[PDB]
RNA sequence: UAUACAAUUAUCAUAUUAAAUUGUUAAGUGUUGAUUUAACCAAUAAAAAUAUAAAUAAUUUUUAUUUGUUUUUAAACACCAUUAGGUA
RNA sequence: AUUAAAAAGGUAUUGUUGCCCACCAAUUUUUAUAAUAAAAAUAACGUGCAGUAAUUAAUAUAUUUAUAAAAAUAUAUUUUUUUUUUUU
């Protein structure tokens, strides 16, 4: 049928719906204009793993035992018998810390009660909102640097990642509530901030958050224009972590600085200290370089083994130097950019160049 | 205001000046000041899968 | 065509037209009855009625009913009227 | 919306005039808008924007040699394939097919 | 309440079945007593009349 | 009522900020007498917030 | 439009908001 | 006049108007800020 | 709270369907709507009004 | 409660009512939920005639109160099970029973900020008062408070 | 021809910190007929009720997202045409 | 022996015998030439009577309709004139 034709009767406010029709249900974009038809297998797995239930890691039982061996000793005496004194309180410093049973009821407080009650406060009985709060608290606990920590980049990043996933699947089901489209996009922007702050705080947690919840899509620089101006990297200058790295553990600082009095670059002082800082290479660069190294072997072999072909080509170069546009090398001939410094020649006199600018300047 | 710059009215002059105002300049937040609307709704129907090499 | 009960043409009488619902005893109006007055012995129903009607009129219910049950008015004109009323 | 709400400046009163537009002025401009829209209706105007084309430049479809109202004016030059397709669109817009969303019809649309 | 009650059939779609019983709970204000706060202009003038005639 | 316009405005403002500071003076589209029960699955059976069109 | 006043209408009232819009 | 230039309620303190002018073009020329790249006055 | 377990179900259901059985020696309990409803005998026929 | 129902049912022969309530109960147990109370009431006369599967309008119907603990996910399943049964005329659903209207408004709860466990422990009866309730329960209530508060620890610390 | 807006409050078109989205109810037959309308004409007439809490403030969404036009009448009212229908 | 005094709008400006609105000819002038280009000046002729709460109140958006002002419907609204139950 070929391309979309809008048709607009100018007396009418707006055009007719175009052409063979756009897909009946509007696509769901992320914050940057990228499209998700559905959750990724990984995210999907996160929601299925929230839905059916969650668990406290025995990581916490462990550290409870090694930190407060007395209390865990008491509970160790008292298993199955009803307790009137909550020895277990150190294990749950925060209201939010106990997610296994509803309304923040620690497991061992359920000892002496009815098992109907035990089934009444169980996970299966949670509302959905409660279950989200469960996933959230468990993760917030995994990445927290102390118990009451919320504000820290790691915690923030995880909570926002989760919230974002929830809203996403929500929109998958019931298509138009643009209130939540908007809330999703805002959450996503605040997630973007949290993550780009993380990778300058510590990058490995950053990594494994991205690998857990599958958000690499909101770290993708939005468009080439603003990226090319170095305003994607400009972000963490604003956030203030731009200098935060503390080199000395990584990247020995000796070969990163140029010599002020000498004027030699960092490649130089690195050369002299006999060090190599060279980023890992892709195939392009390894191949170009490896092809460049050998120019002199190739040439040597050429001019030894086959003096004739060489001599022909040399005749060409030599006589060429005497033909051509300029022989003399002066400010005119020796203009690094000819079309730019003389633009006033370009239309009439000089036909070689169609435009005054081929490069940055 | 000399009457020959930009349009035949005055307000046209100040309307071009707004392209030179200091606090109005283009950046990573305010972009495409001069034609916003030629670029509007341009990618709605362009479906681009976002970039993931990491799981 | 099908009309509501407070509609103009509602209970019609014509060769085609027929009244809708069980019309006596326990009826179409069963739980839809707005007022019920047991008539006291030796009491004319004209007092009964004029009390009912005075009631509806002074509480501006018969107002409302008459109003909405005759013609349509957009939510804006209806607002304008109820708020004008309330402000006066 | 594509088309223009107003034609000319309809809110012109003194500052702090506690309405968008006075009765007088809005009446004048309703006259203007009226004449324009009537011109669009009777001359059977048609416009189009095509995908993968500069959008702000709209092909005048009501001026094409086939759909042209005038028997005199030379209409316009639009590519044979694109013209055929435009003609097919204008043609198949007219009537209501069951299952499609009902859209407002007029004499002047055809 | 009224909504639920209706859809369960425990209240009629029109009318007040407790109208009389409920009159106890309403402050029925006898025309013979006077409450100083009323928007009733009739009652006021009524008691004015009464005392003047007295 | 128009003498109280400022008052009414205050509430329009509210209904707008609930909508992410967008649709001023906009209201839910009226539906049909039978709106809910005549519509198949996939179509909105109840009138939405105006920003939620 | 018609570029000239068809009606010669001079209202004499000067409401304070129409004049000082800086303060009201 | 919805369509027309904004007017001050009252005047501007002239003194203050002179105080905001410290860094203006003339004072800059007198400081010698702009580079003299061309022949200039004869 | 006495929770009805799955084992006790029909016993309880029937203890309940017999709440108003149309004769007893003792005063009858009311409704949640606070009414005295129709007393049905065995099998739920409407015997006493 | 976590959830409640009022079930308006056609007044059939008792074996059918017992069957139907067993169907609904088994439909709750399957889905991994509990029943706090299944309360029976008599055959009442509503303000609205109801029609059943036969479209034969009904003057009388038996009322039955349900109180459940579910998840909210598969109560969807229980719900479209219930409403689709031929002998249930009507069902009204109360989801508000954990946070009812009367609490958590501008520091209305003394000594806490929204303690949720109050209205969960409770049954529906004491959250929503039935008409017959009079000042008398004000006495009963406290004889059941004081009493309770005396024996609780003693009874709990036994085992 | 040149020769000094505002910045405390200014109504037509360049939005932006927001909690929504989802709910299967109601209504219907006795009989020989002038209803509605200022007035005409076609011709069964009854009806569709329930939700609060919660979501943290700002800093790079402006090519993204968003502002009462909507499948199904074999369901009506309503509206438009006039007895044929359209639309709802 | 039955009733009457007190609340009200003007595009005019000695004021309704007041003013204005579009089409319908000539001409004049600029151009971004859509049935019959557009826009601006304009003092004929002919149709009406659109507007000034103005003979079915007006204004804005929306869709339709058309000798000409404009008219029908859907929304919002007063730059339209007001009529007023603190549980009966
Ligand atoms: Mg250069
Ligand atoms: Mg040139
Ligand atoms: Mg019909
Ligand atoms: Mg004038
Ligand atoms: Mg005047
Ligand atoms: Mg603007
Ligand atoms: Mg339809
Ligand atoms: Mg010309
Ligand atoms: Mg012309
Ligand atoms: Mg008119
Ligand atoms: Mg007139
Ligand atoms: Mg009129
Ligand atoms: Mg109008
Ligand atoms: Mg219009
Ligand atoms: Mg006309
Ligand atoms: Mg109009």
């Amino acid at each position: 049928e070929h391309p979309a034709i809008w048709l607009w009767y100018p007396w009418r406010m707006n055009p007719e719906p175009p052409t063979p029709h756009m897909p009946q249900r509007r696509a769901l974009k992320n914050v940057h204009g990228a499209v998700f038809n559905d959750l990724t297998p990984v995210q999907k797995k996160r929601q299925e793993q929230m839905l059916y239930g969650v668990n406290i890691p025995e990581t916490r039982q462990m550290k409870f035992e090694e930190q407060h061996p007395l209390l865990a000793g008491a509970l160790r005496k008292l298993e199955g018998q009803p307790k009137g004194f909550p020895f277990w309180y150190r294990k749950y410093p925060t209201r939010r810390h106990a997610y296994e049973y509803r309304f923040s009821i620690p497991v061992e407080m359920l000892d002496g009660y009815n098992d109907d009650v035990k089934k009444a406060l169980s996970k299966g009985m949670m509302s959905i909102q409660e279950k989200q709060f469960a996933q959230e608290a468990m993760y917030m606990e995994r990445y927290a640097e102390h118990d009451f920590d919320t504000t820290s980049p790691a915690v923030l990043a995880v909570k926002r990642a989760l919230k974002c996933r929830v809203l996403r699947n929500h929109l998958l089901t019931n298509p138009h509530n643009n209130i939540i489209k908007t809330v999703l996009a805002n959450t996503e922007r605040k997630l973007n901030h949290a993550l780009r702050r993380l990778r300058k705080v510590d990058f490995k947690k950053y990594w494994e958050i991205i690998r857990d919840h599958d958000v690499q899509d909101i770290l993708q620089p939005p468009n080439l224009v603003t990226y090319r101006q170095g305003s994607y990297w400009k972000y963490d200058w604003n956030a203030g972590l731009a200098i935060s790295t503390n080199l000395a553990d990584v990247m020995d600082p000796r070969g990163l600085n140029g010599c002020v009095e000498t004027g030699r670059s960092r490649s130089e002082v690195a050369r002299d200290l006999g060090l190599s800082y060279t980023r890992p290479l892709h195939e392009n660069e390894k191949k170009q370089l490896s092809h460049q190294a050998v120019y002199y072997e190739r040439l040597a072999k050429f001019k030894m083994e086959q003096p004739e072909a060489a001599r022909a080509m040399e005749r060409e170069r030599f006589v060429r130097k005497f033909s051509g546009m300029f022989v003399k090398m002066d400010i005119r001939s020796g203009a690094p950019d000819f079309p730019s410094t003389y633009r006033r020649l370009l239309g009439t006199k000089v036909v070689r160049w169609a435009s005054k600018r081929h490069g940055p300047n | 205001i000399a009457h020959w710059y930009c349009g035949h009215k005055f307000r046209h002059r100040f309307m071009r000046d707004k392209r030179f105002h200091p606090s109005l300049q283009a950046s990573h937040d305010a972009r495409n000041r001069f034609s916003k609307r030629r670029h509007f709704k341009t990618n709605r129907w362009n479906y681009q899968q976002a970039y993931r090499d990491m799981p | 065509g099908g009309y509501m009960m407070y509609h103009r043409k509602a209970m019609g009488t014509m060769k085609y037209s027929k009244w809708k619902g069980a019309h006596g005893g326990i009826s179409h109006f069963y739980g839809r009855t707005p007022m019920v007055e047991e008539v006291r012995p030796n009491e004319p129903i004209t007092l009964v009625d004029r009390r009912i009607m005075h009631y509806v009129h002074h509480s501006r219910l018969r107002h409302f009913q008459l109003f909405r049950s005759y013609q349509e008015k957009s939510n804006s004109t209806e607002c304008k009227l109820r708020e004008g009323e309330m402000l006066r | 919306r594509w088309a223009a709400k107003f034609y000319g400046q309809v809110t012109f009163g003194p500052r702090n005039y506690p309405y968008p537009s006075s009765r007088w002025l809005a009446r004048r401009f309703q006259m203007k808008k009226h004449r324009i829209i009537k011109r669009f209706r009777f001359r059977r105007y048609k416009l189009a924007a095509v995908a993968n084309l500069p959008f702000a430049k709209m092909i005048r479809v009501g001026m094409l040699p086939e759909l042209k109202s005038s028997k005199t004016k030379r209409g316009d030059v639009v590519d044979p394939t694109l013209s055929g397709q435009l003609v097919s669109a204008v043609k198949n817009t007219g009537e209501k097919r069951k299952g499609q969303r009902t859209r407002p019809k007029s004499k002047y649309q055809v | 309440a009224k909504a639920q009650a209706i859809r369960i059939g425990l209240y009629p779609r029109f009318g007040n079945p407790f109208w009389f019983r409920s009159q106890k709970f309403r402050p029925k204000a006898y025309q013979e007593n006077y409450d100083p706060t009323t928007y009733s202009t009739k009652r006021t003038v009524e008691h004015f009349a009464y005392n003047w005639v007295q | 009522p128009h003498d109280w316009r400022h008052f009414y405005a205050q509430e329009k403002l509210v209904r707008e900020r609930q909508q992410n500071g967008h649709a001023y003076g906009r209201r839910p589209k009226q539906f049909s007498f039978g709106a809910r029960y005549v519509k198949t699955d996939g179509y909105g059976k109840r009138p939405r917030l105006p920003y939620n069109k | 439009l018609k570029t000239l006043d068809v009606r010669e209408y001079r209202p004499l009232a000067m409401p304070i908001e129409f004049r000082f819009y800086q303060r009201y | 006049h919805r369509s027309g230039k904004a007017r001050a309620f009252v005047f501007r303190d002239p003194s203050l108007r002179m105080m905001r002018a410290g860094s203006g073009y003339q004072q800059l020329r007198r400081m010698g800020m702009p580079m003299q790249v061309g022949m200039g006055w004869r | 709270i006495n929770y009805v377990p799955h084992a006790q179900l029909r016993e309880h259901i029937d203890k309940e369907l017999d709440k108003y059985v149309a004769g007893k020696n003792e005063p009858y309990p009311l409704n949640f709507v606070g009414q005295m409803p129709f007393l049905e005998d065995g099998d739920g026929n409407i015997v006493e009004v | 409660v976590f959830y409640s129902f009022v079930l308006v049912m056609k007044p059939r022969q008792r074996r059918f009512t017992s069957q139907a309530l067993r169907e609904i109960g088994v439909a709750v147990y399957s889905n991994g939920g509990l029943i706090r109370s299944i309360t029976n009431e008599g055959i009442m006369r509503p303000y609205s005639r109801f029609r059943d599967a036969d479209n034969t309008p009904l003057t009388y119907a038996r009322y039955i109160i349900l109180q459940l603990d579910m998840g909210e996910e598969e109560m969807g399943k229980v719900d479209k099970i219930i409403r689709e049964h031929q002998d249930v005329l009507m069902a009204l659903k109360l989801n508000n029973l954990e946070r009812p209207v009367g609490i958590r408004s501008g520091n209305k709860e003394l000594q806490a900020a929204y303690f949720p466990l109050d209205t969960f422990t409770r049954l529906e009866e004491e959250i929503n008062w039935s008409p017959q309730t009079s000042a008398d329960i004000y006495t009963q209530l406290e004889m059941n408070w004081k009493e309770f508060s005396r024996t609780r620890w003693s009874s709990f610390l036994r085992n």
